[PDB]
């Protein structure tokens, strides 16, 4: 929210577990103190699209994200051509 | 008696309806079997739907206009037996089906890995759990309510 | 004169149309 | 790459074409968007819906003013014979010279149309009468219409206060209005259908001029506020009547005597009146119920708070039911959607069997297309209210604010209640099906007999207990007689709620085995329609597959594929699903009366006995017959009666099945040849340079499951418009 | 056989019981308090209630009924007047 | 018929039936008579299955009926 | 090409003068 769909979860661990979803989420930003310790929901996310690739793996154990965004540029649908 | 008409013994439009009707059933002067073993219409199918004459056995049962039979079932002048009879019938029987529902079911989750015992079948219907219906006597009816699925297990 | 009541149609259902299929191209532009 | 529409952001600076769709349909959403505040919000409400009242008079005008110089009425009250009124002039320069055939009907010259609408027997059934004394209508109702927006303005200018806080009181306001309102606006009508109308009915005019000459009685008000009333009833009317001229006349209003009439039926002269009048205390009554300040009455909580009749002693709540319907504004918008939605068709259902205008069933068309947009509509409704009691639950609501309290556990023990209702279904499913297969299965079959069949007992038995004195019968304690009432006799039930069988028009219909299913498939709609929207509802909050679905609730329509796969279950798309048997239920139920009706005029009535008894046959005999009139009405030899209706009916045929593409198409394949179809124009000379200012797009993935319906509807309610019409109308009936 | 005006009787029972306050302690409408100006905010919202305050009158103006109601209604409204009638008046037993 | 019961399987969302098809496996556990074999709803594009397939065994031998009924008998 | 502010000009007078006329006529030639 602009973009704000929450795979958050607890592990954000990233080992045969997610990676999946076109450039959006350069994370492994470990907080001090989650097990693999990498963590939190995403990097700066106004560059791409609107996946729920995002989870599908790699748990978000409530949702999931999916479109909400609403405020939706065109970069941020491939058509804006 | 009540709404629509008395039963059988009078019931004039029931009656036209006997008779024109199948009886043209007819209507084939005749379409050869003068003698012949097939072709069956000539014996019942009709008389099966015939021989029922002015007697279907006598059922009560109250033909409205056009004289087609209504089912009343308030349990009164003569019918009782439209609901009650195959009523409490189609109680007993389901009950039966889903006792054991509740039954060749409360006998698994338990002892070694039992996760699908269920897309092949232990006891085929259950066969074992069976019976455990008809010998419902009283039954659910006092240990459903009372102990087992006990408020608890509520 | 004779029979001439015919200009609230196309007013309406023709020109005020016009009006508003042009002029509200102000939801594009202005 | 600019900036546009004024008042959302997001929206504003789109690149696509969404930009304007979703523009024209977030308009009316004020509560959060860019431009709000509750104070804002509620008077952006306030100043909208007085534009509203505003619009609804500019409609009524017109309706009196496609009247009054053309369009029958110095005709029709000379006597109204079956024999097709008039709305207005149809005028299209693409229509043949068969502009002479009939469509050009009898009177008047010019081809028109004719009121299916009421009015024609309102306009009339108070008074109204003289072609000369009428052409009155807009002047007053738009000399009317316009004040409607002065406020808007006046009361949106700051200054002269358009109020903020003020919105939330009750007690004050409904302390006011079912008082100040309805009761007065109530009484002010049993004036008028009383000092000028009744007198306009049976007996004769009332000049222009004179208001205080005229005097329904030689000696004035009489006794009256002598407590002294009951010698009004006495001689009112009569019966050998000829109805407007007076002659078995009388005159002395109010009664409840006399009754029906082959020269009309429809409730009585006075008795609509009396009772506009007598409920017209109770009110006022009722207004004056609650505070506004001098310190009498009631605080309209402390009678909530622990009132409670089934609580006391059961550990369960009551809290601020009061700031949460009085914080929500949607609790409000639906509780008052139904209300209007269950007694939409209250009218409507008591409209007919007790329409109260001269000339109207016996009419048996404009009847007919007229309880049904109000049936239509009534059931649209509902819908809306079950849908802004889901907006609730996520904008508005507040878990720790209501609990215990009794809107919650109504949540909390919510799996039941989508069950327990599922289970209603279900049943009312199968056993509606097979009793109606079995049915159809046993004839085909040669066997008439064998067709299951239950009289509808515990329906006729409702009107043994009334008036329906069909052939005999006692019932223990009233046999027909010895007990009759004893407390009640020749007071009340006089000729009237005495129709019995009447076949032409006895308001009850003798019901059997046909009403005993139709009847359980009305049941089988709100139930099916309402496990939906209830569920819908009861979790616009979220659940297990989607536990967090909040912060905007309604409409977000779709989510990610995996866990399960996931999809139309936002509490809008179960609102979108609902939608389909709120037109499915609302049609089962319409057309059933006619088929009846329709049968129940010109002809039988065995017709829908033995025959709606089964399925075939409701399409076969109905449906099949009775389409004949209007198809062979484009006829390939000529335009005959007819042609609006039929062209509409295969417009309602195609506006219907492309409803399907939204629905079984889904963005995903639109926007992609889109993709493909805009490498066009760029790659193609003559359309070069030549650029949109909104980008090539396909439509949004809540958007055309709306379309697709708002699409499937019209097609469909413009179908039935154009079928009873195109059928009740011809006839036979 | 109604009684018409039983419940004409009957109904101006109660709102004379109406007839009330205009007069007795102190100006209208136990003066606006909270009407037109708009309340604390009050606010969830609100008061007030009391289940205490249903006598005052209970026992001396629940007479008023009996006033019109008795002389004025079956036995023929004020029989003593004469006051002004030339303009004309009268006025004249319907009864 | 059946082909008016397709669009029902064409025209509906999906965590829909999920959402429904617990309120049903909640009543079911009260009586202790579900859970094993996680119930579930259809397959996205399984529901797709169900509807087109349907459409058309629908749709279709309606005519087939149709059909036979106007050649046999007159023609 | 005088174009300097117009456009709203021949919107009145074009279009009344391709209806006003347009439709109306002396003795019909009917629908
Ligand atoms: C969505 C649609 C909508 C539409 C388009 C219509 C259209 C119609 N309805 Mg209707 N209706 C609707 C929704 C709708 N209705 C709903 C939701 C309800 C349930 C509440 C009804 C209940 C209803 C009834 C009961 C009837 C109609 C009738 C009608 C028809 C009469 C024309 C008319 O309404 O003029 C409307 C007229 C006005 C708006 C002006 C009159 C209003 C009066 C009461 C104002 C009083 C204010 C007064 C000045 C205060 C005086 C104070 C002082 C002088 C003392 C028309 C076909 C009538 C009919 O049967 O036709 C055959 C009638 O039977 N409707
Ligand atoms: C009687 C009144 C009533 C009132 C006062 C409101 C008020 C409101 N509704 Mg609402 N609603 C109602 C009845 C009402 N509703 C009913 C009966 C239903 C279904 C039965 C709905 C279903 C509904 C939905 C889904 C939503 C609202 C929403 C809203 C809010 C924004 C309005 C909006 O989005 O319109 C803007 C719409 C337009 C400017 C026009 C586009 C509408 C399309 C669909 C046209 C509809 C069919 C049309 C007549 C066919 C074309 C005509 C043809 C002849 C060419 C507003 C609070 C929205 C909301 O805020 O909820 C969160 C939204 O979600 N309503
Ligand atoms: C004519 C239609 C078709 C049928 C048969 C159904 C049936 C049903 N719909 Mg449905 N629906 C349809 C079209 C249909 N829908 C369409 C077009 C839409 C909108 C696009 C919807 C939108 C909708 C919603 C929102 C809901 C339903 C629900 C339901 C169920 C409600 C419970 C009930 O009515 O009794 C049960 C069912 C019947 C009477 C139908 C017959 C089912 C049995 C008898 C099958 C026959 C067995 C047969 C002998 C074996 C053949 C199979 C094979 C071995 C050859 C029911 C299964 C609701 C629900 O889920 O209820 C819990 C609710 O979710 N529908
Ligand atoms: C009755 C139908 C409705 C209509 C009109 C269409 C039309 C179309 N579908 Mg389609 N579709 C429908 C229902 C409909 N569909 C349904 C129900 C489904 C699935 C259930 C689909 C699944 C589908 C698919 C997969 C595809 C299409 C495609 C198409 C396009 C094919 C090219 C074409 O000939 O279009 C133009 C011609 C028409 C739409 C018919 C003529 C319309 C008449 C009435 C003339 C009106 C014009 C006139 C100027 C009106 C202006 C007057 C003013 C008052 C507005 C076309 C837009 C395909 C496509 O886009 O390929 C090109 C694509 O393959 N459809
Ligand atoms: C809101 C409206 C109501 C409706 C649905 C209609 C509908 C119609 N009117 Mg009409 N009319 C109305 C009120 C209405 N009128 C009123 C109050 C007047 C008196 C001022 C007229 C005076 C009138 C005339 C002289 C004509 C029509 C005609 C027509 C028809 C063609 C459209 C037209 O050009 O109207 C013209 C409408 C006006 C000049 C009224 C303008 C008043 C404004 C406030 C209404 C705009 C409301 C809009 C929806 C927003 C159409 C059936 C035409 C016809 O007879 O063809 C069959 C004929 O031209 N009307
Ligand atoms: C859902 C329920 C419904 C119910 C309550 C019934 C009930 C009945 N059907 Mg039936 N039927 C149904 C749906 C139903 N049907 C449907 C949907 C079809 C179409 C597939 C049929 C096709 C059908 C046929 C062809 C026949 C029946 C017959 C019967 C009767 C025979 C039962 C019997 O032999 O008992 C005997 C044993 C006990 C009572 C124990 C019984 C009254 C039979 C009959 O004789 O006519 C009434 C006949 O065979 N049915
Ligand atoms: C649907 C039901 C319910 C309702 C709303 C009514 C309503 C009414 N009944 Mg009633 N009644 C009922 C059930 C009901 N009854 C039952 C079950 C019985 C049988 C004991 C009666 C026996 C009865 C009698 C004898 C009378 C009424 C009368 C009345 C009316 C006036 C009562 C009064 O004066 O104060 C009123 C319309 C009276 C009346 O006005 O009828 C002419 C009087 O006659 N009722
Ligand atoms: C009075 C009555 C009734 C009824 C019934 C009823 C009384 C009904 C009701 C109904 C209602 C409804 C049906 C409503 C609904 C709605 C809802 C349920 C809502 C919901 C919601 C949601 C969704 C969430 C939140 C919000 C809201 C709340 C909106 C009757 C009476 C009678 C009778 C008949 C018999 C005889 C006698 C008499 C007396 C004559
Ligand atoms: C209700 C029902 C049924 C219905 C049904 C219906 C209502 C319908 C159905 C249908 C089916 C179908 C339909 C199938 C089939 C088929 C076929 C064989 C086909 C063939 C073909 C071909 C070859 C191809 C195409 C064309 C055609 C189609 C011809 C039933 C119910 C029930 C009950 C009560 C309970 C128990 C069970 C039962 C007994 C079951
Ligand atoms: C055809 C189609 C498209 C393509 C989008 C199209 C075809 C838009 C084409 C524009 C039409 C031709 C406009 C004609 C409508 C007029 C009535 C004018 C509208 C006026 C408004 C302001 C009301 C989708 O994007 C889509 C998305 C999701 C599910 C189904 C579908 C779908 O079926
Ligand atoms: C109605 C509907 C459902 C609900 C449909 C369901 C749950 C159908 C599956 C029901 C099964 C087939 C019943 C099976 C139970 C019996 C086989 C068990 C008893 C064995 C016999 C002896 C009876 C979806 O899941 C769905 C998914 C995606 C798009 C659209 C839809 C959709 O429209
Ligand atoms: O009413 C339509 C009728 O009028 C027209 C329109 O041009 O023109 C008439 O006007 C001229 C002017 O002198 C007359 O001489 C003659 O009536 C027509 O030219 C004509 O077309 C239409 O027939
Ligand atoms: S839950 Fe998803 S992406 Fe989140 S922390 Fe784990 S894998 Fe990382
Ligand atoms: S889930 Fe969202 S953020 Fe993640 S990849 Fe997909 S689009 Fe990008």
């Amino acid at each position: 929210m602009s973009h704000s769909v929450k795979i958050y979860d607890t592990c954000i661990g990233c080992t045969q577990c997610v990676r999946a979803c076109p450039t959006d989420v350069l994370e492994m930003i470990p907080w001090g103190g989650c097990k693999a310790k990498q963590i939190a929901s995403a990097p700066r996310t106004e560059d791409c699209v609107g996946c729920k690739r995002c989870e599908s793996a790699c748990p978000t154990d409530f949702l999931s994200v999916r479109v909400y965004l609403w405020h939706e540029t065109t970069r941020s649908m491939g058509l804006a051509y | 008696d009540i709404a629509g008409l008395t039963p059988c013994k009078e019931s004039k439009q029931f009656a036209k309806r006997e008779k024109q009707a199948l009886k043209k059933l007819q209507a084939s002067l005749k379409l050869y079997a003068d003698d012949s073993a097939p072709a069956l219409a000539i014996k019942a199918t009709m008389e099966k739907t015939k021989k029922r004459f002015d007697n279907y056995g006598k059922y009560g049962l109250l033909c409205g206009s056009d004289g087609l039979p209504h089912l009343i079932v308030s349990g009164d002048q003569r019918h009782w037996g439209e609901f009650i009879t195959p009523g409490i019938l189609f109680l007993y029987i389901a009950g039966w089906i889903g006792w054991v529902g509740r039954s060749y079911l409360i006998a698994i989750r338990d002892e070694k890995k039992p996760t699908q015992k269920e897309i092949i079948i232990d006891v085929p219907l259950a066969s074992s759990l069976l019976f455990r219906g008809f010998s419902w006597p009283v039954a659910a009816y006092r240990e459903l309510l009372n102990g087992e699925l006990v408020d608890n297990n509520f | 004169m004779i029979n001439l009541p015919s200009l609230f149609v196309p007013l309406v259902g023709l020109l005020f149309p016009a009006v508003a299929m042009a002029s509200l191209f102000l939801h594009v532009e202005k | 790459a600019l900036r546009i529409p004024r008042f959302s952001q997001g929206i504003a600076q789109d690149p696509t074409t969404r930009r304007i769709w979703f523009g024209i349909a977030t308009a009316h959403d004020f509560e959060s968007h860019d431009d709000i505040t509750e104070g804002r919000l509620y008077q952006n409400i306030f100043a909208s819906h007085f534009g509203q009242l505003a619009i609804i008079f500019l409609w009524t005008s017109g309706n009196l003013f496609h009247v009054a110089w053309q369009g029958n009425f110095e005709a029709w009250v000379q006597d109204p014979f079956h024999v097709r009124p008039i709305a207005h002039a149809i005028w299209d320069p693409h229509f043949g010279q068969p502009a002479v055939e009939a469509f050009t009907r009898g009177g008047a010259l010019g081809p028109v149309n004719n009121a299916y609408s009421g009015v024609y027997q309102w306009w009339y059934t108070i008074g109204l009468r003289t072609n000369e004394d009428l052409y009155t209508g807009a002047i007053f109702l738009l000399f009317l219409s316009f004040i409607s927006l002065l406020a808007g303005w006046l009361h949106l200018q700051p200054k002269w206060k358009p109020s903020v806080s003020w919105f939330k009181n009750a007690e004050s306001r409904l302390n006011h209005h079912l008082s100040g309102l309805f009761g007065v606006s109530s009484l002010a009508w049993a004036g008028h259908l009383v000092h000028v109308a009744i007198p306009g009915s049976r007996g004769e005019y009332v000049r222009w001029n004179n208001f205080l000459d005229v005097l329904p009685y030689p000696q004035g008000l009489g006794p009256l506020l002598t407590g002294q009333w009951n010698l009004y009833a006495q001689n009112p009317s009569s019966s050998n009547h000829l109805f407007g001229t007076t002659q078995g006349a009388g005159t002395a209003i109010l009664t409840i005597l006399g009754g029906f009439h082959p020269q009309t039926q429809s409730l009585w002269l006075t008795d609509v009146a009396h009772h506009h009048l007598a409920i017209a205390f109770l009110f006022l009554i009722g207004g004056l119920m609650y505070r506004t300040n001098f310190g009498i009455g009631h605080s309209i909580k402390y009678i909530l708070e622990a009132h409670i009749p089934p609580g006391g002693r059961l550990g369960r709540g009551h809290k601020g039911l009061y700031d949460t319907i009085n914080n929500s504004i949607h609790f409000q918008l639906g509780l008052a959607l139904a209300s209007l939605g269950v007694i939409t068709s209250l009218v409507a259902q008591h409209m007919y069997s007790l329409p109260a205008y001269a000339f109207i069933a016996q009419d048996f068309t404009t009847q007919a297309a007229l309880y049904t947009h109000h049936q239509y509509i009534a059931g649209f409704i509902m819908t809306g209210a079950f849908a802004h009691g889901p907006i609730f639950f996520i904008r508005d609501y507040n878990p720790e604010q209501n609990a215990d309290n009794v809107l919650a556990r109504m949540l909390e023990h919510k799996e039941a209640i989508i069950s327990h209702l599922s289970w209603a279904s279900l049943f009312l499913g199968f056993h509606t099906l097979g009793l109606y297969v079995h049915n159809d299965v046993m004839l085909a079959f040669g066997t008439p007999e064998k067709q299951i069949l239950i009289e509808p007992i515990f329906a006729q038995w409702i009107q043994s207990a009334h008036g329906k004195t069909t052939y005999g019968f006692d019932i223990p304690l009233s046999s027909t007689n010895g007990p009759a009432l004893n407390a009640g006799r020749n007071i009340w039930l006089p000729g009237w709620l005495n129709a019995i069988n009447e076949n032409s028009n006895s308001l009850f219909l003798t019901i059997g085995p046909g009403d005993f299913l139709v009847h359980h498939a009305i049941a089988l709609g709100l139930h099916t329609t309402t496990l939906i929207l209830v569920k819908g509802a009861l979790d616009a909050r979220g659940s297990k597959l989607m536990p967090d679905k909040k912060d905007f609730g309604y409409s977000f329509p779709c989510d990610g594929p995996g866990r399960g796969g996931t999809c139309d279950i936002s509490a809008w798309d179960d609102f979108y699903l609902a939608v389909f048997w709120m037109l499915n239920t609302i049609g089962w139920v319409t057309f059933y009366w006619h088929w009846k009706h329709i049968t129940l005029w010109r002809g039988n009535v065995s017709q829908f006995n033995e025959s709606s008894t089964y399925l075939m046959g409701w399409l076969r005999d109905y449906l099949w017959l009775n389409s004949s009139q209007l198809i062979n009405g484009i006829t390939p030899l000529v335009c005959n009666s007819l042609s609006v209706w039929a062209w509409m009916f295969l417009f309602g045929h195609l506006v219907w099945a492309t409803g399907f593409m939204f629905l079984i198409s889904w963005r995903g394949y639109w926007q992609e040849l889109i993709e493909t179809l805009a490498w066009a124009h760029e790659r193609t000379p003559l359309a070069n340079l030549i650029r949109w200012r909104d980008k090539p797009v396909a439509l949004s993935i809540v958007q055309a499951r709306l379309v697709g319906l708002v699409h499937f509807s019209v097609g469909y309610i413009f179908t039935y418009a154009a079928f009873l019409i195109a059928s009740t109308s011809g006839k036979f009936g | 056989p109604s009684l018409v005006i039983s419940l004409s009787t009957g109904l101006s029972l109660f709102l004379g019981r109406f007839v009330f306050f205009n007069f007795q302690r102190e100006n209208m409408a136990k003066q606006v308090p909270e009407q037109n100006g708009m309340s604390h905010f009050e606010a969830g919202d609100t008061r007030a209630k009391e289940y205490v305050s249903l006598l005052k009158s209970n026992d001396p103006v629940g007479f008023n009924i009996v006033d019109v109601l008795a002389w004025g209604s079956i036995g023929h409204i004020v029989a003593y007047y004469i006051l002004a009638t030339a303009s004309n008046g009268y006025d004249p037993s319907f009864f | 018929f059946v082909w008016a019961f397709s669009l029902m399987f064409l025209f509906s969302g999906r965590g829909y039936w999920q959402e429904l098809i617990e309120s049903i496996v909640w009543a079911h556990n009260k009586l202790k008579v579900a859970p094993a074999t996680q119930p579930r709803a259809l397959s996205i594009v399984q529901g797709r299955a169900v509807g087109v397939t349907h459409y058309l065994l629908g749709g279709i031998a309606t005519t087939w009926a149709f059909f036979l009924a106007r050649i046999i008998a007159v023609g | 090409t005088k174009r300097g502010l117009l456009l709203k000009f021949l919107i009145l007078g074009g279009g009344s003068l391709l209806t006003y006329v347009s439709a109306n006529a002396p003795q019909d030639v009917l629908p």
